[PDB]
């Protein structure tokens, strides 16, 4: 029941505590003494708000790109229509009836199916963030390959000039994602592995500017900087790497 | 179509919901 951002969290777990506080006063099929008010009203509002939502939804679903979303949004709006029927329909027969047990029944159900469809759609969301977030992770990779080729001074200066605001970019991008995340022992993976790509890009730069100046020598010391550029280049790829396995991480809750 | 996100339409969402499980609790 734990949620994956903490902006998810702060949708929906409060409507979890708020169901699961009525659960306590209605088991299924649970007769009570206590008339339910008038619930026309307050559930026309869920039912505008699940219109817009669906409405909001199926507008990404017409314009995207992301296979994943087109396939798994649609289902996620037919969960929360299916779900505000139950509520329309709870407040119709609780109107006749203010003791009505199978409109109790309705009333969680109904709530349980908005509150599972939104969290659907919210994951569906956060999912193709995160997809979004690995491609700028990978653009990084993909660049660091391009360092082996560098061999004059004026490439290494167009190289850091691409690379350096590049890499602020993937550290701000990481920073604000990992502060999103709920499980603390991915927050710490990720801000461990984004420092360690930090610190090695001067690392990097320096390996290359002596692999650049010392490239046509005989007594020059360009194996060990080819070397060290090679080492430094694959250590930042692994680190990368890590970053994005960590960013699609999935804990057994639930 | 920039007016209005699905985190905000969630929200507003959470709020009905909100609105609508508190007053049931109320009576």
């Amino acid at each position: 029941p734990v949620f994956h951002t903490r902006t998810i969290e702060s949708i929906l777990e409060p409507v979890a505590q708020q169901i699961s506080h009525l659960v306590i006063m209605h088991e299924e099929g649970e007769v009570d003494g206590k008339a339910i008010p008038d619930l026309t009203a307050p559930v026309a509002a869920v039912q505008a708000a699940v219109s817009n939502l669906v409405r909001v939804g199926k507008e990404t679903v017409q314009t995207t790109e992301d296979q994943i979303l087109k396939r798994d949004m649609p289902p996620a709006f037919i969960k929360v229509e299916n779900a505000c029927t139950k509520l329309v329909q709870a407040a119709q027969m609780l109107q006749s009836d203010p003791y009505s047990v199978p409109a109790r029944d309705y009333l969680i159900d109904g709530s349980r199916g908005i509150l599972s469809g939104t969290s659907d759609l919210l994951l569906t969301f956060d999912e193709a963030e995160v997809r979004k977030i690995i491609r700028v992770c990978k653009g990084i990779l993909e660049y660091l390959t391009v360092a082996e080729v560098v061999e004059t001074m004026e490439d290494l200066v167009t190289y850091t000039k691409n690379l350096g605001p590049g890499m602020t970019k993937m550290a701000k991008m990481i920073d604000e994602r990992q502060q999103e995340l709920t499980h603390q022992e991915h927050r710490v993976m990720l801000v461990n592995s984004m420092n360690t790509v930090k610190e090695l890009l001067p690392v990097l730069i320096s390996a290359m500017k002596i692999f650049v100046t010392t490239k046509n020598s005989k007594n020059q010391g360009i194996e060990e900087a080819l070397k060290n550029r090679n080492f430094t280049v694959e250590k930042m790829s692994a680190e990368i790497n890590e970053i994005i396995r960590v960013l699609q991480l999935t804990s057994w809750d639930e | 179509g920039s007016h209005m996100n699905l985190l905000n339409a969630a929200t507003a969402l959470s709020g009905s919901m909100q609105y609508l499980l508190n007053y049931v609790n109320a009576g």
